[PDB]
């Protein structure tokens, strides 16, 4: 995340680190029950000879707040027992890319680890809204990824206008959010996690990081896959 | 989909002068999906500027990029000889998904006239046993390409039996070179005693003809 | 250190099928989109196809769809295209190239960084021919002399002298269709006049689709 400021610990309870083996911290991902996350599914694609698509190369922490902290009191760590990536995930356009992360046993939930609500299909997040994103990637595009959990603020781009700025790679599956002058983004390392919007009180989760044109460029917001379409996939595959 | 239009369509400039490529898109395209080649005849593409504006690995500083949205642009600040080539401009798209590629700026070197030195072959021994003679003119290192070569056989002007080619222009010394080639049976050829290729060209005060008499 | 190795090609008849090979070098080749280009002669560049990283997705030019397969094996980085139903309109150089693009790193880019040597295609019903090579001799300050090649099918020859130890002066012309339906080209060198028969000067032709070279010694 780029701009963003340190989470207070417990603040983003749903936020979970996904490590592949002899890597540390890869993509983000969000807890939605029990058994399952949220993530990105360009984060599961097998490349540079590791198996990412491999369920068993993963482990997910829970309750995370700091990198170097990782047996923190009310961390969990947890296998995952399968990969469901969407159907239709595309890595070419990087459109459809969200995918489902059965935990091989239950998340406990805590003070530090809880679910985000879902949106239905019909919920709708406007242009303007205040929502944030959060994650352990790249603080400046380039960089390195932060050892403390980061949050930005960040706003729902008018989709007309989201077009216009990345014009031919945006798909009605992507929401830019962010700033037009830039300066708060999410980044490498960030992809997978969630969109967490405010509501009322009701958090929901907005979308999932996915990729931008580089990271906290004017013009350039970063791209976020849309949740409300994938409400009903979510469902018969999961049945939450 | 997207289509890109490429102006001007050949471009002549001197060693040393800037050379401005023009490349329009029909819808706008993202600086980062839009790119330039140079391709030189008898070689695969090379990148030369990607992002519109950023140079490519081992790509001499003179060559730069600029634009957004449906106008870029392609710039070379000092011409050289070995520049020579067709420059092509390209973008990606996602949604829907494709490449397009423009129809390429043809970048030509100019030079001072030069006239061409001439050369005349008569068929070798070994191709008329085959029953076909070639008689071949050279004209070498000339400058500008036009030229206009006429076969006189036995003083007859000969129509529809000769074939031209040209090389690309040389790109130390921005030359051409031409061949032309008579093509005759066996039995017309030795019907005629004098060859002959006469060759007009700015480089030349009067036309140049270089003959040979069959036999001899 | 960066490279794409081609391999096959050639003459193929109408109707029929060729695969194409590009072997990957130097690069995480399983990390890229990788597509097909070609170039018909005289023509400017067309993008055939392409296929993502993975492997997952594949795009098809309106031109050749349902008739092309591309496909990747990431485990021997080799990227192939099946050509099949093969028409006159697909002769053509086939390049693969490299996609610079890498989304997953916030790279973004539709530019083909690294591009294949090539590979000459030709659809045609006709049989290979071999071309007759034959001496354009120098004629009794500097001389000219040169070689004809004459009669083959399909394209190309390449043409060297003196195995590659004569560069300069040399013009290998392009090559002209005959009315004969067959292709012919000259091969010309300006040289020294008093080096005419103290120095050897000969011509070495390739036709690989005949399989054919044919070493000409020209002289005096
Ligand atoms: O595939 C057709 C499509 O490709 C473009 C370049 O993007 O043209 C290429 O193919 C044409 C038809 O085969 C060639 O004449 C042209 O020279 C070559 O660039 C598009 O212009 C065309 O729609």
């Amino acid at each position: 995340v780029v701009g963003g400021t340190d989470a207070d610990e417990g603040e983003w309870p749903w936020q979970v680190s996904l490590h592949a083996l002899g890597q540390g911290h890869i993509c983000g991902a969000s807890l939605i029950s029990p058994n399952w996350l949220v993530s990105a599914a360009h984060c599961y694609i097998d490349d540079r000879g590791f198996r990412y698509s491999d369920p068993t190369q993963w482990t997910a922490f829970l309750g995370l707040h700091d990198q170097s902290q990782r047996s923190a009191p009310g961390v969990q760590e947890r296998r995952l027992k399968r990969i469901i990536s969407h159907p239709f995930f595309n890595d070419f356009t990087f459109d459809y890319d969200i995918a489902l992360l059965e935990l091989e046993k239950p998340a406990e939930y805590s003070s530090m680890v809880r679910p985000i609500s879902l949106p239905d299909a019909s919920h709708v997040f406007p242009a303007g809204k205040a929502i944030w994103v959060t994650g352990w990637g790249h603080t400046q595009y380039g960089g390195t990824g932060a050892l403390i959990l980061q949050k930005g603020e960040i706003r729902v781009i008018n989709q007309t206008t989201c077009e216009n700025l990345l014009p031919q790679q945006i798909t009605p599956r992507m929401m830019c959010v962010g700033f037009l002058s830039g300066g708060v983004d999410s980044c490498q390392g960030d992809s997978g996690g969630p969109l967490s919007s405010v509501e009322d009180g009701r958090i929901f989760q907005a979308g999932v990081v996915s990729w931008g044109d580089g990271c906290a460029q004017r013009n350039k917001p970063g791209v976020y896959t849309r949740l409300p379409l994938f409400r009903d996939w979510i469902k018969e595959n999961t049945g939450v | 989909e997207i289509v890109l239009t490429q102006s001007p369509g050949t471009l002549s400039l001197s060693p040393g002068e800037r050379a401005t490529l023009s490349c329009r898109a029909s819808q706008s395209v993202s600086s980062s999906y839009l790119a330039w080649y140079q391709q030189k005849p008898g070689q695969a593409p090379r990148l030369l500027i990607y992002g519109a504006s950023t140079r490519a690995t081992g790509i001499p500083a003179r060559f730069s990029g600029s634009g957004s949205g449906t106008d870029f642009t392609l710039t070379i600040n000092s011409l050289e000889p070995e520049d020579f080539a067709v420059y092509y401009c390209q973008q990606r798209s996602n949604w829907p998904p494709g490449y397009t590629f423009g129809q390429g700026t043809k970048v030509e070197i100019t030079r001072t006239v030069a006239a061409p030195s001439v050369f005349i072959f008569p068929p070798s021994d070994e191709q008329l046993k085959s029953g076909t003679a070639s008689v071949v003119c050279l004209l070498n290192n000339f400058y500008p390409r036009e030229a206009k070569v006429q076969w006189k056989v036995d003083n007859a002007l000969q129509s529809g039996n000769s074939q031209e080619s040209v090389t690309e222009q040389d790109s130390k010394d921005s030359t051409y070179s031409l061949s032309s080639t008579l093509t005759l049976s066996k039995a017309d050829y030795e019907k005629h005693k004098v060859y002959a290729c006469e060759v007009t060209h700015q480089g030349l005060s009067s036309p140049v003809t270089k003959s040979f008499n069959r036999g001899e | 250190e960066v490279q794409l190795v081609q391999s096959g090609g050639g003459l193929v008849k109408p109707g029929g099928s060729l695969r194409l090979s590009c072997a990957a070098s130097g690069f995480t080749f399983s990390s890229y989109a990788m597509s097909w280009v070609r170039q018909a002669p005289g023509k400017g560049l067309e993008w055939v196809s392409a296929i993502s990283g993975s492997g997952g997705s594949t795009y098809y030019a309106d031109s050749v769809k349902g008739r092309f397969t591309i496909s990747r094996d990431n485990s021997k980085n080799t990227l192939y295209l099946q050509m099949s139903s093969l028409r006159a309109e697909d002769t053509a150089v086939y390049y693969c190239v490299k996609d610079l693009g890498i989304a997953a790193r916030r790279f973004v880019s539709g530019a083909f960084d690294i591009w294949g040597q090539g590979t000459m295609v030709t659809v045609s019903s006709a049989s290979t021919k071999g071309p007759s090579v034959f001496p354009l001799a120098p004629s009794s300050g500097t001389a000219a002399l040169g070689c004809l090649v004459k009669d083959y099918f399909p394209e190309p020859v390449t043409v060297s002298w003196n195995s590659g130890a004569l560069t300069s002066g040399v013009h290998t012309f392009p090559a002209v269709l005959q009315s004969s339906g067959l292709y012919s080209l000259s091969s010309v060198v300006t040289v020294p006049s008093s080096s005419l028969g103290t120095q050897t000067y000969i011509c070495n032709v390739n036709h690989k689709p005949s399989n054919t070279k044919v070493d000409t010694k020209v002289e005096p």
